[PDB]
């Protein structure tokens, strides 16, 4: 649904606090402002993407204290109050699978200097003018939106999508679903304990699989890995001489005079400026892949969670009954329920 | 329904006569394309390390071999300014193409059809959409049915009657607290429960939450009043 | 008497839906709404 | 006749098969004919 927001100080990346390099960088005109505008446009869109997917409820719906859903058991996908974030059991499983790098939530000097400064890439990025920015919605707010989508679904069916949430008994909602796949509603009411036990067992297999396999969220891990590998590539381009006598801008200024240093510094400006233009172009190309994925996730939220889809293979394999959203690190998981 | 449509179209006209920024999605495209061209014109002010940005001031001051080293610096930076502009425009053209492909899909599915896809054609249950043209864009006026004034009822999955369980053909069973009806599900319109409104399946043992009520057979009084028509003919024929 | 304020944003109004194993809400009326979508 | 609808005769449809189709109104009126018949037979006695 999103990727890490990044900002760069183009001057601290290229020139790293040299005033001589800063005076030379002004000769290239607008490029550092363009690079910052492009990254700001990518960063605003990560919040937009998360709002398109998760903010599809008018009201923050609550489930009743009496969980009488006709024998269907949602306890593994509903909120658990025993925790600081009210995520579900499956949302905690999902948040353990994907490993992040910098949430944006303050790095405060003493946590980054000294003994820690060697065994870290994030302090090496930040000491070179590269910063991650926090999401506008916290993971607790994405979990509240997902709680409301799930409470709205199990208490009211598709009605909270079209207007006010109108309550209906859960087994009567499920009988509506059965009519919507061309099965008569007596097939639900005459098999209700079986349909409930098969749902409860199939949700148990989601919990078991997410507790057992490693790479299932590889679609979300690939996004975190790509953004981390692109930032590590950008930091490593500072080792490059680009034909200068050193890559270290201070060693050029320590050993060369005003006019000899200008010729060497221009070589580093040229290659470091090209390294940012490459990074920002690659991130602008990625941002379009993540947008397209967030627009699909927002469409699945509307058509699979807030409705019952007649579209084939749009909401799992089988005939769609209903879907449940679960939040994941920079993503969404749909648990799609189908009649097979 | 006509007065509500006519009033809702009046509120489109009033809002488009009152708020400024509503077409901000189309103004943002005009703004981005203008700002990208202003940025490209401004990059002609840049020296790129040459003695001047002005190509004629290089050629008026320097001989052929001194000028060619200064002009190379301007060619390098101006060529990079075009490669940046064209890459940014190629990346934007893909966002506009995705948006046009979506607008063409809404023209097909919301204007030339009625969509069952939730939130594809506005908020509510889609009735129809009307296209309007806008500068570099399209506007869809989406008409939806929104259900408005809900009341609580008691409900049941089935009615038990003749030891048989009955289910709605179309609709849902509801009670006002003393009597039972079938209604269509999207609008409260209650009807007496009959063998025409309902279908049978099995006995009353299997269904969780089945309730007892009468289910009317409309062929019954059509033959019960006929059972009195026979008796009045038979009793009159006692006279001979 | 104006100033800039900073706050945690609301996600929406909270709502306990009146769910029960035998209660239904059914709409006695409708509205026709017209809403605008704008696309580049 | 409640489960099915009629259209045309049996000449046109490729692969049509013969079976009985029940009219559930039929015994509801035949048992009403036997109700009339026992009433008529009993009322011959005077
Ligand atoms: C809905 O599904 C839930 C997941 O299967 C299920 O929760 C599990 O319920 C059992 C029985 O209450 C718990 O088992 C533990 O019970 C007590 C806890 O103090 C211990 O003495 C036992 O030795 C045993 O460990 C599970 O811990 C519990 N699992 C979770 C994750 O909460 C619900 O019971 C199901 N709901 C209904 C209405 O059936
Ligand atoms: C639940 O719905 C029931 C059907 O609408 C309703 O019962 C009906 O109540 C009205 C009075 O409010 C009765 O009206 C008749 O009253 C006498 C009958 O002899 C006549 O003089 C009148 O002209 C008029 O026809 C209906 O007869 C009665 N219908 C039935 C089938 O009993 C209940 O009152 C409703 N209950 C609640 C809790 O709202
Ligand atoms: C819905 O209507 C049903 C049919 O009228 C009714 O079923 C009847 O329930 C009673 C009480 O359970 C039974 O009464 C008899 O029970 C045993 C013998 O079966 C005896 O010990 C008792 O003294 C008494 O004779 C009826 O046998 C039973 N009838 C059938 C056909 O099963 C339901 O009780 C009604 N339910 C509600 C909630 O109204
Ligand atoms: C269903 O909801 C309708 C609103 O969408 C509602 O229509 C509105 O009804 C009221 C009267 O009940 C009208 O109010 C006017 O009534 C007279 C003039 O006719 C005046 O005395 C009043 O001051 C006022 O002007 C509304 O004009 C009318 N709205 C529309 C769009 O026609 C229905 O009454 C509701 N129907 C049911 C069965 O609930
Ligand atoms: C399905 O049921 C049909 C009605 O019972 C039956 O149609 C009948 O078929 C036979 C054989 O083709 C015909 O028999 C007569 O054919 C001619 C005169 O039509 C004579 O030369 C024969 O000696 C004989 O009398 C019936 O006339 C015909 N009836 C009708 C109304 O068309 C089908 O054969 C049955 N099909 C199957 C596959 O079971
Ligand atoms: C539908 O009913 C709910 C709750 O059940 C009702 O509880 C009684 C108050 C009475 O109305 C019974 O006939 C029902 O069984 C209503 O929810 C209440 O709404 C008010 C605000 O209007 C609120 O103060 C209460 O706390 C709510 N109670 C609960 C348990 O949620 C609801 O208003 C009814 N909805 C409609 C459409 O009429
Ligand atoms: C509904 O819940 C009540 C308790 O509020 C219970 O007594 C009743 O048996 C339940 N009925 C159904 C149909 O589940
Ligand atoms: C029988 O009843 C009819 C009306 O139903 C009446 O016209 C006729 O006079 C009656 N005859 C006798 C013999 O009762
Ligand atoms: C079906 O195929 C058989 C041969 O296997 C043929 O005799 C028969 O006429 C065919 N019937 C239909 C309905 O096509
Ligand atoms: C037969 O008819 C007489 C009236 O002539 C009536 O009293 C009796 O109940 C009838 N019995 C039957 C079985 O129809």
């Amino acid at each position: 649904v999103s990727m890490t927001k990044t900002s760069v100080d183009c001057t601290m990346y290229i020139c790293g606090d040299s005033t001589e390099c800063s005076n030379l960088l002004l000769q290239y005109g607008s490029f550092c402002t363009q690079l910052n505008r492009a990254l700001t446009g990518i960063a605003v869109e990560q919040d937009k993407n998360t709002q398109e997917v998760f903010a599809q409820v008018k009201q923050i719906y609550k489930t009743p204290p009496i969980k009488d859903f006709g024998g269907f058991n949602f306890s593994q996908i509903l909120p658990d109050p025993s925790k600081p974030s009210k995520r579900s059991f499956i949302e905690d499983l999902l948040f353990n699978k994907v490993t992040l790098a910098d949430a944006g939530f303050i790095k405060q000097y003493g946590d980054c200097l000294g003994d820690i400064a060697a065994r870290d890439l994030i302090c090496a990025q930040k000491f070179n003018g590269l910063t991650v920015l926090p999401p506008l919605l916290t993971d607790e707010m994405i979990a509240q939106y997902t709680s409301a989508l799930l409470a709205g679904t199990i208490t009211s069916g598709w009605t909270f999508g079209a207007g006010a949430a109108l309550q209906i008994p859960f087994a009567m909602q499920m009988a509506y679903r059965f009519n919507g796949i061309g099965v008569t509603q007596n097939v639900l009411y005459e098999n209700q304990k079986l349909i409930a036990n098969q749902f409860n067992s199939a949700i148990g297999k989601i919990q078991d699989s997410l507790s057992s396999t490693a790479s299932a969220l590889g679609k979300l891990q690939d996004v975190v890995n790509q953004n981390a590998q692109a930032l590590n590539t950008l930091v490593k381009q500072l080792s490059s001489n680009f034909g200068a006598i050193s890559s270290v801008l201070n060693d050029i200024l320590s050993r060369l005079d005003k006019v000899e240093a200008e010729v060497q510094i221009d070589r580093l400006i040229t290659g470091r400026l090209q390294s940012l233009q490459t990074y920002v172009t690659q991130q602008l190309i990625r941002a379009a892949e993540i947008r397209a994925s967030a627009n699909l996730a927002a469409t699945k939220m509307s058509e699979c969670v807030l409705g019952q889809s007649k579209r084939v293979d749009f909401c799992g394999k089988g005939y769609h009954l209903m879907s449940f959203p679960q939040s994941a690190p920079h993503g969404v998981v749909f648990l799609h329920v189908t009649y097979v | 329904i006509a007065n509500q449509f006519n009033s809702a179209i009046g509120k489109i006209q009033d809002s488009l006569s009152s708020t400024a920024s509503a077409l901000g999605k189309l103004q943002d495209v005009v703004n981005q394309n203008a700002q990208a061209l202003n940025t490209l014109v401004k990059q002609l002010s840049s020296n790129f390390g040459a003695i001047s940005s002005v190509l004629n001031d290089i050629l008026s001051r320097l001989d052929k071999v001194e000028a060619e080293v200064q002009i190379d610096r301007l060619i390098t930076g101006r060529l990079q300014s075009l490669q940046t502009y064209v890459t940014q425009q190629l990346i934007r053209a893909a966002e506009i193409r995705a948006s046009a492909n979506l607008a063409a899909t809404k023209m097909s599915e919301c204007v030339l059809g009625q969509s069952k896809r939730v939130d594809f054609c506005g908020k509510g249950y889609h009735l129809m959409s009307f296209p309007q043209s806008a500068p570099h864009g399209v506007v869809f006026l989406h008409v939806t049915y929104v259900p408005a004034q809900e009341k609580n009822f008691t409900t049941a999955p089935a009615i038990c009657h003749d030891g048989k369980a009955h289910f709605p053909r179309e609709g849902v069973f509801v009670s006002n607290g003393t009597h039972w009806f079938v209604t269509q599900r999207n609008f409260y319109e209650p009807q007496i429960i009959t063998t025409d409104n309902t279908f049978v399946s099995g006995n009353c043992d299997v269904v969780i939450g089945i309730v007892n009520n009468t289910v009317y057979d409309p062929l019954q009084p059509e033959l019960d009043s006929f059972k009195e028509e026979l008796d009045k003919y038979f009793k009159n024929h006692t006279s001979p | 008497s104006q100033s800039i304020i900073a706050y945690t944003m609301s996600l929406g109004a909270e709502n306990s839906v009146a769910y029960s194993n035998n209660s239904i809400a059914i709409p006695t009326n409708f509205t026709i709404s017209v809403t605008t979508e704008i696309l580049p």
